[PDB]
């Protein structure tokens, strides 16, 4: 049965008994700098499963009018154990990452998630006149979340879910790595990130190199007396973490 | 006579550990303890199930 | 020899290997080690089960029986030892034995005999060494019911003279059952009509054991103790069993008063804070 | 409950939860209560010296509707008991997954800086915490219970072992029994 | 020439021009745990360039009334970079360290120091009645300083220098790894130091595994308009850094 | 085998050898002989360091305890004896072993018990022989409250039967510690938060050692004194340290009072005349 | 038997001098002491430098 599956990265591991697969990346799996492509002249660090190990963020509760979700990445993993320390003490680092959403209800109960990575999630302000700030792209592993209408705010991000604030279509989000989450199939969604950059390494609280959406196409339902609350929780554990450029930690 | 000679627990210093024995009576009642009887088996209480059962997979399927 | 499993050295994961998956139902027990929910790295373990052995574990004397015995022949004391040998009067030796259904094994029996005066306001005596006699009575021997009794003259029954100062005397004994394994419980009956005895004493007949002092007799009222230990050897055991939870009543059957499963705590989650700097 | 089945009952319910510790205690196969009259620590009360790691088998006893998937975590010494799901899943943990395998095992490495601990722990020889949470939820039926059962199963692996012979402290007798 | 000497670890080096040879702890070189002595399962971190560096700790000024001063470690490098981070979120660690005691002045100026690294080097209070306190046994980077005089101090280390605070004498602490800084010949002082301890690993902060002193044999003297000032700067850096046990970081 | 270095014969010199001259800065101890800085003759040295070893030097038994208890139930007076097994109590083995940081081996316990009859002005008795039992407990283990607690049955817990008159009990025991190695210094504690237990006691933990007269009572008041006695045997050592200087003041942690690096005297010149003819 | 002939330490009629020995106890912690283990390296403290050191010639150059 490919429905069972086991994830094991450093002291953590994950089990499902209702998978659909794993996605891949672009076809490649995280793999550390080669010689003949790196830059960074000293030798890098590699905690390994000090930092590249499941991180689990603040879950998140699907309604029946929930529009969607979204985090940045590595930042929204700034404060958790080890891997955000590096990214303090380092000037550059380098991750792969292993996506793991999970999201369990009944069959009685009925919805549909995308889960995708959008690497250079780019987005818009509310006000096309004004900027946006970082506190409103991303905070921490606390997640944004798409509005069913337009948003007002100054420098808020334009979180009307049909163009994902990025002024393109939903329905297109399915070219960037990423699954869904049938409820009356699902039960989980893994997805395999290897480093997209233009770049070998690039500072990690400065640039946000990918953003994991959760946007619902099939509207939470059921009936009455059956649970109301259906959590998505949403685990996240670095791959290949390299390090370069050590000095004084960066005060946020 | 009818000696034999055996292996010692491990010491303290480790890292001539041997000794003899030999018994005086005629009953094996009289002969000292197996204190080095090693074997083992926990199928018989940990897996006595009648199909095997392979780690790696579901234990029902 | 007895050596326990290495660790090896494993890695990240991310098959449809379930390891950590599985169903108790089957009343199977889990055979998962660390390496398979996590990374490990290669251990060379040299511990031994060695000490773990049912051998070592059971091969240690504990005393089984105690009794004492006068010198003198004044008011209402006993002046000899009668005991109906069993192991089931010293809590500590019993529940070790009751961790298995049935047991086989020889074994080596040591006495401890220890004697006092008892006290007085003119007690100045002068008495010689004590010499002890202890005495086995196989099922349907004689006994003796005197200090004098011809019971003692051990014709054939096994019997030892000890002499106080002396090492405690000691002596080993074959696997006596009538039956292949000694029982340790037994859930029938003594009478085919089910009822009569119930339990161990349905079954188990040693026989029995007097000591007593072999000197005529003492000037003033003296006293002496006799501790019986057992070592057994050559062990074997079968059927393990959940140990004893509830405090021996009786020393026939297995009798209790309901007991707790455990010590209780505040809650589910109550965890004592240890780190208070 | 020292005295009914429900010393054996782990609750889990329906509904937000988040943040709530569904249990917890130490690690002291001989000394904590909670695992002190198990066969386990039943064995290592006979020892004084133990060493190895842990099989922690939960089960599932919901009904065959109720899904849901929760955070076994262990932290070692050094630190305070996880006061939030965040705390204890920086710790070796497992996140398991209900269905249709109903057992699911949380295997406790042995993490030790000496070779063996004392069945007496002390705060030398200190073991850690297991503490378990809410991954997810659990999501139910209509018409399906919102509270269920899990079990715990506690049992050494291939790599455990005890050494110092020693009476059990949970017998003994104030008189010859007859 | 053998007075000139380089040391490189991680992104540090340090520089000597008057050196006396390098004393390596009992004979041995920092290595990692092997395998037929290790105990703890999972699989350990070894930050390597990331936590094995130079650490410089805050200077001390040597008078002509100094008596001594001494460290802990490794509680002394718990603010350390990463080699503190590490420390924090693991229960056990392994380290080598590189002790680099510095102290300069000039062919006119005269003194002797004594830099030792002392295993196991538990203390007496200085009320043979009461017990110590750790705040008086390390404190960080910053130095505990011996007295020429006995203290009084409720939970004080006898600070008195002839018995070094652990009731012995001074005269025979040449027994530990060591070296002299003989300002006339000297200019600092090294000291490789393996891991010794009973245990192949052990906590950072509940065991100090050893204690660096500095303790002048020689009072520091001078003439007049000749600098005054006569800093001695310490600097150390781990080898070999191990941790296992990851968990949640602990709370100073 | 364990010789001792040989004299070479040396003659004159004049060279650029300067096997005198060195740099005690570099940590390194002048490997200098005799033969370097003067012309010597050669000797055959025969000399042994055989009983310098680790193993002559500890390896002797040494007291490292003594209690006394008494045989009546009178006043207040003990009638067993308990002992945290440790060797911080008895100075003169204590200092030795502090000659190390860590240590390893197995070692031989003997047991030195003596008895006797307290004064008074009615005393004539005519007890038998004392019978003692020394029991002893591994952290964790029940420990006994009186002199008839259950917990001398000695179901598992290892303990000897000594009669006196006898040669004094002994038992050799391996080598304990849950480390690798005996700790004699431990500068941590026994909390993360650093604080609660600091030193020795702060780990080290061999369990107890309990005593008493298996005798039930004896007619007037009587006391016995144990002292137990190490030796440890197939030694190791590890990381020497400066010997003890000042006295020892408390057995739990290392304590003292300011004292003097050594003895005085008149001056650094001062050496007594001592040819006076 | 298991014995084993050692060498005895010299005695004050030098220049049949070994004796016998048997383990009769299983458990190495039972066997007498290793008084004759004549092993050596003060290296460890006395020249525990990482450049050798030629005693003719100078400390530092
Ligand atoms: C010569 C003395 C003979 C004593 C016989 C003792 C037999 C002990 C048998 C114990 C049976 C049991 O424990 O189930
Ligand atoms: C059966 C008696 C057991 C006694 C155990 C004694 C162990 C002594 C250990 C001494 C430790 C030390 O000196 O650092």
């Amino acid at each position: 049965s490919d429905r069972v599956r086991s994830l094991t990265l450093g002291n953590s591991t994950i089990t499902t008994q209702e998978s659909a697969n794993v996605v891949v990346g672009y076809g490649r799996w995280p793999e550390y700098l080669r010689d003949d492509e790196a830059t960074a002249e000293d030798q890098p660090t590699q905690p390994d499963v000090a930092t590249c190990r499941f991180y689990t963020l603040e879950s998140v509760q699907w309604e029946k009018n929930s529009a969607g979700w979204w985090w940045k990445f590595p930042e929204a993993l700034k404060d958790m154990g080890l891997f955000g320390q590096n990214m303090l003490y380092h000037y550059l680092g380098r991750a792969g990452y292993t996506i793991h959403v999970q999201c369990n209800a009944s069959k009685f109960h009925q919805g549909c998630l995308l889960v995708v990575c959008v690497p250079e999630a780019e987005m818009g302000c509310s006000q096309t006149d004004k900027e946006v700030a970082a506190m409103n792209l991303t905070k921490g592993e606390a997640a944004h979340k798409f509005e069913p209408t337009k948003t007002n705010g100054e420098h808020t991000v334009q979180s009307i879910v049909c163009n994902a604030g990025m002024g393109v279509g939903v329905g297109n989000l399915t070219i960037y790595p990423h699954q869904w989450i049938n409820l009356r199939t699902n039960n989980c969604a893994t997805i395999v990130m290897p480093y997209v950059n233009s770049v070998p390494m690039d500072n990690m609280f400065r640039h946000y190199n990918f953003t994991l959406m959760v946007i619902p196409f099939a509207p939470l339902d059921y009936a009455a007396q059956a649970s109301e609350y259906v959590p998505v929780t949403v685990t996240i554990a670095p791959m290949c973490a390299e390090y370069n450029g050590l000095r004084l930690a960066y005060q946020q | 006579m009818g000696a034999q000679v055996s292996t010692q627990k491990t010491g303290a210093h480790e890292t001539i550990i041997h000794y003899t024995n030999i018994n005086y009576y005629k009953d094996a009642a009289s002969n000292s303890a197996n204190r080095q009887d090693f074997t083992q088996d926990p199928g018989k209480f940990t897996e006595p199930v009648k199909d095997i059962m392979i780690k790696t997979m579901p234990a029902l399927n | 020899i007895a050596r326990v499993a290495d660790t090896v050295a494993s890695g990240p994961s991310n098959s449809t290997s379930i390891p950590a998956l599985t169903a108790v139902e089957t009343g199977h027990t889990s055979q998962v080690e660390p390496s398979d929910t996590m990374q490990t790295r290669h251990v060379k373990n040299y511990h031994s089960r060695s000490e773990s052995t049912v051998e070592n574990f059971l091969s240690r004397s504990a005393c089984v029986y105690i009794e004492e015995y006068y010198t003198k022949d004044q008011d209402n004391v006993n002046r000899y030892m009668s005991w109906t040998i069993n192991a089931r009067r010293m809590v500590q030796l019993r529940r070790k034995f009751e961790l298995f259904t049935y047991m086989r094994f020889d074994m080596e029996i040591t006495f401890v005999i220890t004697s006092r005066q008892l006290p007085g306001t003119s007690i100045a005596q002068d008495m010689p060494p004590l010499t002890h006699q202890i005495m086995y009575i196989p099922p349907g021997g004689p006994v003796p019911n005197s200090v004098t009794d011809f019971a003692w003259q051990t014709s054939t029954n096994p019997s030892i003279f000890w002499t106080e100062g002396n090492a405690p005397p000691r002596m080993s004994i074959p696997f006596i059952s009538i039956g292949n394994a000694y029982s340790n419980f037994y859930d029938g009956w003594s009478h085919f009509s089910q009822n009569g005895v119930y339990g161990y004493n349905a079954l188990n007949n040693m026989g029995k054991l007097y000591a007593r002092h072999v000197n005529k007799d003492t000037p003033y009222q003296m006293s002496s103790t006799i501790r019986v230990y057992f070592k057994p050897k050559h062990i074997r055991v079968w059927v393990p069993r959940p140990p004893r939870l509830s405090p021996y009543i009786k020393s026939s059957n297995v009798n209790f008063n309901p007991t707790n499963l455990t010590d209780e705590r505040s809650s589910i989650t109550y965890v004592p804070d240890t780190i208070r700097p | 409950n020292l005295q009914s089945m429900d010393a054996y009952h782990i609750e889990v319910n329906t509904g937000n939860y988040q943040g709530e510790k569904i249990f917890a205690f130490q690690m002291q196969p001989g000394l904590e209560s909670v695992f002190k009259r198990t066969l386990m620590g039943e064995i290592l009360n006979y020892y004084a010296h133990w060493s190895g790691s842990i099989k922690l088998t939960f089960t599932f006893c919901g009904s065959a509707m109720a899904t849901g998937k929760l955070l076994l975590a262990y932290s070692p010494p050094g630190a305070d008991v996880p006061a939030t799901r965040k705390q204890a899943m920086l710790g070796t943990h497992m996140i398991w997954d209900i269905g249709l395998q109903s057992s699911c095992v949380l295997c406790i490495p042995w993490i030790s800086q000496t070779h063996y601990r004392l069945v007496q722990q002390d705060e030398y020889t200190s073991a850690g915490n297991v503490t378990c949470w809410y991954q997810t939820g659990i999501v139910v039926p209509p018409g399906t219970p919102n509270k269920c059962v899990v079990l715990c199963f506690a049992s050494a692996c291939n790599d455990f072992s005890v050494r110092m012979l020693r009476d059990t402290p949970f017998i003994g007798q104030t008189a010859l029994l007859q």
